[PDB]
RNA sequence: AACCCCCGCCGUUAGUUGCCAGCGGUUCGGCCGGGCACUCUAACGGGACUGCCCGCGAAAGCGGGAGGAAGGAGGGGACGACGUCUGGUCAGCAUGGCCCUUACGGCCUGGGCGACACACGUGCUACAAUGCCCACUACAAAGCGAUGCCACCCGGCAACGGGGAGCUAAUCGCAAAAAGGUGGGCCCAGUUCGGAUUGGGGUCUGCAACCCGACCCCAUGAAGCCGGAAUCGCUAGUAAUCGCGGAUCA
């Protein structure tokens, strides 16, 4: 249950609500950003790669 | 009449090219306004910093949007061909009202 | 006076007194005073005569209460209770009707703590 | 307080409008 | 709480209805339990189900406004 | 608080008398930084300070918090083992809090409706001598004197 | 003839023009007797003109805005001290030793992660 | 430590933000003429270094004073050593070994994660008069919005429904910020405090609100008169208190 269900989510063979948002890279289900379309974690490794262009790590 | 409207990520690139086409519109062409800093849009993003239960010390960073503005006047054919050949970007987005 | 024909609201406000009626709230109190003319500030005991029949005669009977209303909110549960519903069987455990807590609180509806461990 | 379903206060903190305060 | 079209499942009249014709059975299982009690559903026998198993429930006049769902309880310890 | 001494922290005077102690007195009646009502409040006890008695609400503010400022008080200690109730000395800064807030505090204590009343009632009383804010200092003052033998472990 | 100071504080900016005249003063429309009714610290921001006696002898209109009601008060304490020390270079010698001339850096904190108010820690436990 | 960021003072670049400050006009709304003064706007700089006077001292440095928007780290943030906890997570992902393979994998409908005789943690709302209610009136910051935020008028007690303007946004909207100001009523009562609970009626989302959503209106109004042993946070724009935004998302 977790390459089946990311393909779940793919298709959308069904009703609107059903579809749901889901991660990138990993294929997370919570803490998935609409933005980028990822999930907290990766995003955190990305923006430290800079793979994120204009992100950068605020502080005030 | 002509305006433009640069907004950016690299606030760096996009002084500097805000300079450039005064440079050139102003010295071969009509009057034109002085680049015009507008209020910046800003996305923050806070995350738990920790893969799990950890809810606190999480890191977060942001996603600035500078706006930059300048307005030529007149429609000088001088600067309209020049100002079309000469500029180069990578990362601003110019645009142009009438 | 004894308006509700059963409950005596006196010596206060009007508009505060009929709320103190079962089947009557802050709504009701401020329509009734207005529905007949009557100053909502006046006092239930310093006030005219024919002004009481008045308040009285329109609530009395311009919407069911009390005892009756009682045994209405009553009767909308006896059948709940013999439907077979879910919403009576709360009734019946006595548990809340909203589905709300269970693993803790819900003590309204529990009464007091019965412990025990 | 801010926990009567059925006021001022109530729908402030509620994050509602309602009938006890101004709309269109 | 919803009021335009007291929803209701379709095969669930597209079932009970051809019912009403020759007036026949009751028996049959059924889904719907978040379906509303036609009206017209007087007197019949839809096995709600409930998890586990269908719920012979009969149905009277009395239980009409309420869902189907409701006379077919989830949590075992009734 | 290991290190320095830590300065006082000053207060702006009065935007009514200039004294920093009438501040002081209205930040104890203040609530929840709602330090509009306390200002008012206080003066509104002024109002009632002068149709009762004659005397400007300035003095007797002034005469009550004196009758009310503690000489003496008593601090707990450990000898190294046990634990008595040392009798001494009092700070001057202290002697001001305290006469503020059993002022403040017994002010509350009294029946009357309107909080001004009741602080208004209460400066009447401890300017006087019967306030109840009194009691809770001519009662500290014992506490001190009766123990006044354990004075040498006074530190 | 005229006087002028910046007056900030709490995201709270005040513009103070100094006129001679009676002791006729109102911001942004409506009397000052009016924007500060019931607001006892509303002299708060009069207080520095006492100092050079020219309570009765100045009018000002003033353009406050931004921050809240209290902070701009303090916002023209400090817009008029640097008007009448403006055009008054030796007025200056009694307005700071008095203390007016200064921006308060007092600003609210950020609310921290992790925390309730930027201090105010959740409630411990152990249990 | 310092080099970076926000916040304090200031200057230069910038004039669709701003102001009869300046004159004119005005349907007297910065709407028009008009200007960069100011406010604001986001770029680069300037300034603070125990440099100056005094007392001690070998020095480092400390104590006091003047000037300064700001003095010895000005306030806040970002940043957390060699390591320790056989700490945490193979369920985010990756991965050695191990196990299943018409199955320990896949599809759906319905259920559960929402179960309640209890116990602990974290929290919300209150027990009221420094208060509650109703009407009127003033002051924020930072943010988000084109199959999205919706001004304005109509219906409705209301949530909402319909018509319909503006807006790839310092130009339009979410948008009354609340407490506060003024006015008015309540007069110490389990009360106009308190809204838990529940009966009935109803709006929206979404195939679908029994299990199991939220919101509105009427009615019903509980425990609770400051909390046993014990225990928590906070040293300044902080605690306390008041309201607003966003992510997540039908
Ligand atoms: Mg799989
Ligand atoms: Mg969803
Ligand atoms: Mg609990
Ligand atoms: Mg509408
Ligand atoms: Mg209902
Ligand atoms: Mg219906
Ligand atoms: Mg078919
Ligand atoms: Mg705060
Ligand atoms: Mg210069
Ligand atoms: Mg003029
Ligand atoms: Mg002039
Ligand atoms: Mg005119
Ligand atoms: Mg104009
Ligand atoms: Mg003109
Ligand atoms: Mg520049
Ligand atoms: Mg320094
Ligand atoms: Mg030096
Ligand atoms: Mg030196
Ligand atoms: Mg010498
Ligand atoms: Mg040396
Ligand atoms: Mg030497
Ligand atoms: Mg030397
Ligand atoms: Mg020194
Ligand atoms: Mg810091
Ligand atoms: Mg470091
Ligand atoms: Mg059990
Ligand atoms: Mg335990
Ligand atoms: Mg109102
Ligand atoms: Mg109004
Ligand atoms: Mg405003
Ligand atoms: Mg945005
Ligand atoms: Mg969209
Ligand atoms: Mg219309
Ligand atoms: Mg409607
Ligand atoms: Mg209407
Ligand atoms: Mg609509
Ligand atoms: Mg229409
Ligand atoms: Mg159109
Ligand atoms: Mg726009
Ligand atoms: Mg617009
Ligand atoms: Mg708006
Ligand atoms: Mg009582
Ligand atoms: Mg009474
Ligand atoms: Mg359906
Ligand atoms: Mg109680
Ligand atoms: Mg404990
Ligand atoms: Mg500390
Ligand atoms: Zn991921």
């Amino acid at each position: 249950a977790r390459k089946a269900l990311i393909e779940k989510a793919k298709r959308t063979p069904k009703f609107k609500v059903r579809a749901y948002t889901r991660c990138v890279r990993c294929g997370r289900a919570r803490s998935v950003y609409r933005f980028f379309g990822l999930c907290r974690i990766c995003l955190r490794e990305l923006a430290h790669k800079g793979q994120l262009p204009g992100v950068r790590k605020a502080s005030w | 009449k002509i305006r433009i409207k640069l907004r950016g990520f690299d606030h760096k690139t996009l002084d500097a090219s805000a300079q450039k086409i005064v440079e050139a519109a102003r010295r071969s062409g009509a009057q034109v306004s002085g680049p015009i800093p507008l209020p910046t849009r800003v996305r923050r993003f806070t995350v738990i910093r920790g893969p799990f239960k950890h809810k606190d010390s999480r890191e977060h960073f942001e996603l600035r949007t500078h706006n930059r503005l300048v307005d030529i006047i007149n429609p000088n054919r001088k600067t309209i061909e020049q100002l079309m050949t000469l500029d180069l970007p990578t990362g601003v987005e110019i645009e142009i009202k009438t | 006076a004894r308006i509700a024909g059963v409950e005596i609201p006196r010596n206060k406000r009007v508009d505060v007194a009929l709320t103190y009626i079962y089947g009557i709230g802050k709504a009701r109190a401020k329509e009734a005073l207005e529905k007949t003319g009557i100053n909502p500030a006046t006092r239930v005991k310093d006030l005219t005569e024919a002004e009481v029949v008045r308040l009285r005669e329109y609530v009395e009977n311009t919407w069911k209460l009390e005892g009756e209303l009682r045994a209405e909110v009553a009767a909308n549960i006896k059948r709940l209770m013999d439907i077979g519903c879910y919403r009576g069987l709360r009734h019946r455990r006595g548990l809340p009707v909203r589905g709300q807590r269970t693993r803790t609180n819900a003590r309204t509806r529990k009464g007091p703590r019965k412990t025990v461990a | 307080g801010k926990g009567d379903r059925r006021t001022r206060r109530g729908k402030i903190w509620r994050g509602t409008y309602g009938k006890y305060r101004p709309r269109k | 709480s919803l009021k335009k079209g007291v929803f209701v499942d379709d095969h669930l009249l597209e079932k009970v209805l051809e019912l009403n014709a020759k007036g026949e059975k009751r028996l049959i299982k059924t889904w719907s339990r978040r379906s509303t009690i036609v009206p017209e559903m007087v007197g019949h026998t839809i096995a709600v189900y409930n998890g586990k198993q269908h719920v012979p429930v009969y149905i009277t006049e009395n239980m009409v406004g309420h869902k189907l769902g409701e006379f077919a309880p989830t949590r075992t310890y009734r | 608080a290991r290190r320095r001494r830590a300065e006082v922290r000053q207060l702006q005077p009065d935007l009514v008398y200039g004294d920093v102690l009438v501040t002081a007195f209205i930040n104890k009646i203040m609530r929840d930084g709602k330090k509009n009502l306390a200002a008012r409040i206080f003066y509104d006890a002024c109002k009632i300070i002068q149709e009762k008695t004659g005397q400007e609400p300035l003095k007797v503010f002034k005469q009550a918090v004196e009758n009310v400022k503690p000489r003496m008080e008593v601090r707990s200690r450990r000898v190294g083992g046990a634990n008595y109730q040392v009798p001494m000395e009092v700070s001057p800064r202290r002697q001001q809090s305290l006469a503020l807030r059993w002022l403040v505090q017994a002010a509350n204590q009294r029946p009357e409706r309107r909080a001004a009343v009741r602080i208004a009632h209460e400066l009447m009383d401890a300017a006087e001598g019967k306030g109840g804010a009194v009691k809770k200092k001519e009662d500290v003052e014992r506490m001190a004197e009766a123990n006044r033998a354990y004075a040498h472990y006074r530190w | 003839e005229q006087y002028y100071g910046t007056g900030r504080r709490k995201e709270a900016v005040a513009r103070v023009f100094l006129r001679p005249g009676n002791g006729k003063v109102t911001v942004n429309g409506q009397d000052f007797n009016e924007y500060f009714q019931g607001l006892v610290r509303a002299v708060a921001a009069l207080e520095p003109l006492r100092a050079v006696d020219a309570l009765g002898r100045f009018d000002a209109y003033i353009t406050v805005r931004g921050g809240g009601k209290s902070g701009q008060i303090d916002a023209i304490k400090l817009g008029i001290a640097r008007a009448l020390v403006q055009y008054n270079p030796d007025y200056r010698a009694k307005l700071k030793p008095l203390g007016f001339l200064t921006r308060d850096a007092r600003v609210v904190e950020r609310k921290k992660y992790g925390k309730h108010k930027a201090r105010r820690a959740p409630q411990y436990s152990k249990r």
